[PDB]
C-alpha cells in the first residue's frame, strides 16, 4: 500500500543528503562560534536584568 | 481608506533610516531593543492583588515571549495579531500612499485586539478577582498592557524599518530562550530543602556542592544528575542539541546557476536542507500552544464532557486526552512506562513537521513552480542542465529537501525533548534557528561589502 | 502622522518605564 512511497521518499531523501554540500570544518567553527557569540549576547544581557531587576523589583515590591 | 483614514494617522511612527545603517550600528540598535524588551519583562504590573494563581498561558509564553504579571505580559501578542488580522483582511479583499495606510491600518487593528487580550487576561481571573481590584485597578492595568503593546509595536518597527536586524518576534522570542537557558545554567537563587543551600544554576551549584561538600564524588554525582533543580546533564544535552542543529542548518545543495540574459552574472543557488528555516517549529509549537490553552479553558469551565475529556485532562501537565499524547516525555522514565504515549508522541512530531514544510514552501511561495518562475524571469539555467529541465531539477530536489528538513528538525527536537535539554526542543530550535538567520543576515551584509 | 527616530523610541520606552516605577513608589507611599 503505503509502503512504496515510504521507500521512495527514504531513497529520495538518502540520494539527496548525499548530494548535499556538507558543512567542513572551517565553516562549522565559524558558524558555531557566530551562534556562541549570538546567545551569550542575549542570554547574558537577559541574566544581567535579571539580576539588577530582581533587588529593584523587592524595593518597589 | 474608509472611516479609518482619520485614525490610522494618529499613532506614532517610524520614519526611514534616511541612510544605509551599517552592520554595527544595527547590531546595536538590535541590542538595545532586546534590553528594553528584558527589562520591561522584569517590570511587574501595578495594581496585581497576587500571582498565586495558575497561568491560564502558561503555555504561550515561550511562543509569545510572554512574562507573567509584567509589563510583557502579552510579549509579542500585538504583532502577531495585527499580522494575522490584516492577512485575514488582505486575503479577503476588504481592505487591500497605500503602504502608510496599511501600516497604519495594522498598529491600530494590533493595539486594538491588544485592548480586547488585556482584557481578556484580566477576565481570565491572573492577578486576582477582577471583582476585588474594581474597575479603576482594571483600567490601569488595561492602560499598562496598552503602552505596552504600543512600545513593542514600536519597537517592531524599529527592528524591521532599518535600525535594527530581523524582526521583533523572532529576536524576542530567541532573546526569551536565551535568557532561560542563561538563567538556568547561572542562577545564584538559592533553594534550600534542609540539606543545604543549593544553587538553581548548574554551573554555580557545581561550584558550590564541590567547595562546600567533603564528598567530592557525591558532590560531582549530585551537581550532574540533579532532579530538583537543573543540573549538568541538562546544560550538556543543549549543547549538543546545539551543535547538531548548527551541523545539519548548513546543508545545502548548491545548484550552479549562470544568466543567459545578462552574461557573467555565474553565481550558485544555494537549496538548504532546512529550506523552511524553523517554519515547522513555529507552525507546530503554535499548535501545540494554542490546543493547550483552550484545552485548560474548556477542562475548567466544562470539566466532565467527553468531548473537554478526549481534548485533553489536566491535573499543570496532561494526564490523558488528545492533548496528552502532543506532550514531551517528562522523564525517561516515563517513556519506559508508557512507550504508547513515546511513539506516537515521535510519530506526530516528525509527521506534522514534515507535512507543515511541504505545506508551507506551497503557501509561501517556495515550491519548484515560483522557483522555476524565478529562474526564468532572470534566465537563471543551469550550468549542466538546459533550459527546459529546471522545473524537473527543482522537483527532484526542492520537495525532498524541505519534507526531510522538516524531519530532521522535528527529530531534532523530540531529540532534545528526550535529552531533557534546557528551553525544551521548541526553544532550543527556535533559538538556535534565529541565530541563524541573524548570522545569515551578516553574511550577506558582509557579501554585500 | 507623527514620524519619530529611534532615540525617540527609546526615550518613550524609559519614559513609560519610569512611569510604572513611579506608580510603584506612589503605591507604596499611600500605603505607608
Ligand atoms: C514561533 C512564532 C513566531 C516566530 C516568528 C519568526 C521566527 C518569524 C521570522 O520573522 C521569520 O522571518 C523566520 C523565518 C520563517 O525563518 C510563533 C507565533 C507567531 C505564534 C503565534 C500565536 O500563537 O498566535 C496566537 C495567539 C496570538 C495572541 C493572542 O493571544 O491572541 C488571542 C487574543 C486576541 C484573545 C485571547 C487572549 C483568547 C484566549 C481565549 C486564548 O488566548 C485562546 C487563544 C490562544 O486561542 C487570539 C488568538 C489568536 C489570534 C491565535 C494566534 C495564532
Amino acid at each position: 500500500q503505503f509502503v512504496e512511497p515510504s521507500r521512495q521518499f527514504v531513497k529520495d531523501s538518502i540520494r539527496l543528503v548525499k548530494r548535499c554540500t556538507k558543512p567542513d570544518r572551517k565553516e562549522f567553527q565559524k558558524i558555531a562560534m557566530a551562534t556562541a557569540i549570538g546567545f551569550a549576547i542575549m542570554g547574558f544581557i537577559g541574566f544581567f536584568v535579571k539580576l539588577i531587576h530582581i533587588p529593584i523589583n523587592n524595593i518597589i515590591v | 481608506l474608509e472611516v479609518i483614514k482619520p485614525f490610522c494617522v494618529i499613532l506614532p511612527e517610524i520614519q526611514k533610516p534616511e541612510r544605509k545603517i551599517q552592520f554595527k550600528e544595527k547590531v546595536l540598535w538590535t541590542a538595545i531593543t532586546l534590553f528594553i524588551f528584558l527589562v520591561c519583562c522584569q517590570i511587574p504590573l501595578f495594581g496585581i492583588m497576587s500571582s498565586d494563581s495558575a497561568d491560564p498561558f502558561y503555555w504561550m509564553r515561550v511562543i509569545l515571549a510572554s512574562n507573567r504579571g509584567t509589563l510583557m505580559e502579552l510579549g509579542i501578542s500585538p504583532i502577531v495579531t495585527s499580522g494575522l488580522i490584516m492577512q485575514l483582511l488582505a486575503g479577503a479583499k476588504i481592505i487591500e500612499k497605500d503602504r502608510a495606510l496599511f501600516n497604519g491600518a495594522q498598529k491600530l487593528f494590533g493595539m486594538i485586539i491588544t485592548i480586547g487580550q488585556s482584557i481578556v487576561y484580566v477576565m481570565t481571573g491572573m492577578y486576582g478577582d477582577p471583582s476585588e481590584m474594581g474597575a479603576g485597578i482594571c483600567l490601569l492595568i488595561t492602560i499598562q498592557l496598552f503602552v505596552a503593546g504600543l512600545i513593542v509595536l514600536l519597537l517592531d518597527e524599529l527592528l524591521q524599518k532599518g535600525y535594527g536586524l530581523g524582526s521583533g518576534i523572532s529576536l524576542f522570542i530567541a532573546t526569551n530562550i536565551c535568557e532561560t537557558i542563561v538563567w538556568k545554567a547561572f542562577s545564584p537563587t538559592t533553594v534550600n530543602t534542609g540539606r543545604g543551600m543549593e544553587f538553581e544554576g548548574a554551573i554555580i551549584a557545581l561550584f558550590h556542592l564541590l567547595a562546600t561538600r567533603t564528598d567530592k564524588v557525591r558532590a560531582l554525582r549530585e551537581a550532574f544528575y540533579r532532579q530538583n533543580l537543573p543540573n549538568l546533564m541538562n546544560l550538556i544535552a543543549t549543547i549538543f542539541v546545539f551543535a547538531v542543529v548548527i551541523y545539519f542548518q548548513g546543508f545545502r545543495y548548491e545548484l550552479p546557476i549562470r544568466s543567459t540574459k545578462v552574461r557573467g552574472q555565474i553565481g550558485i543557488y544555494p537549496i538548504k536542507l532546512f529550506y523552511t528555516s524553523n517554519i515547522p517549529i513555529i507552525l507546530q509549537s503554535a499548535l501545540v500552544s494554542n490546543l493547550y490553552v483552550i484545552s485548560q479553558m474548556l477542562s475548567a469551565r466544562f470539566s466532565g464532557n467527553l468531548l473537554v475529556s478526549l481534548l485533553g485532562t489536566w491535573s499543570a501537565y496532561p494526564v490523558g486526552g488528545l492533548c496528552y499524547y502532543l506532550s514531551p516525555p517528562e522523564s525517561f522514565g516515563s517513556v519506559l512506562e508508557d512507550p504508547v504515549h513515546a511513539v506516537v508522541y515521535i510519530v506526530f512530531m516528525l509527521g506534522s513537521c514534515a507535512f507543515f514544510s511541504k505545506t508551507w514552501i506551497e503557501v509561501s511561495g517556495s515550491s519548484p513552480r515560483d522557483i522555476a518562475k524565478q529562474f526564468k524571469d532572470q534566465g537563471m539555467v543551469i550550468n549542466g542542465k538546459r533550459e527546459t529541465s529546471i522545473y524537473r531539477e527543482l522537483k527532484k530536489i526542492i520537495p525532498t529537501a524541505a519534507a526531510f528538513g522538516g524531519l530532521c528538525i522535528g527529530a531534532l527536537s523530540v531529540l532534545a525533548d528526550f535529552l531533557g535539554a534546557i528551553g525544551s526542543g521548541t526553544g532550543i530550535l527556535l533559538a538556535v534557528t534565529i541565530i541563524y538567520q541573524y548570522f545569515e543576515i551578516f553574511v550577506k551584509e558582509q557579501s554585500e561589502v | 502622522g507623527l514620524k519619530v527616530g529611534p532615540v525617540p523610541v527609546l526615550v518613550m520606552s524609559l519614559l513609560f518605564i519610569a512611569s510604572v516605577f513611579m506608580l510603584h513608589i506612589w503605591g507604596k507611599y499611600t500605603r505607608s
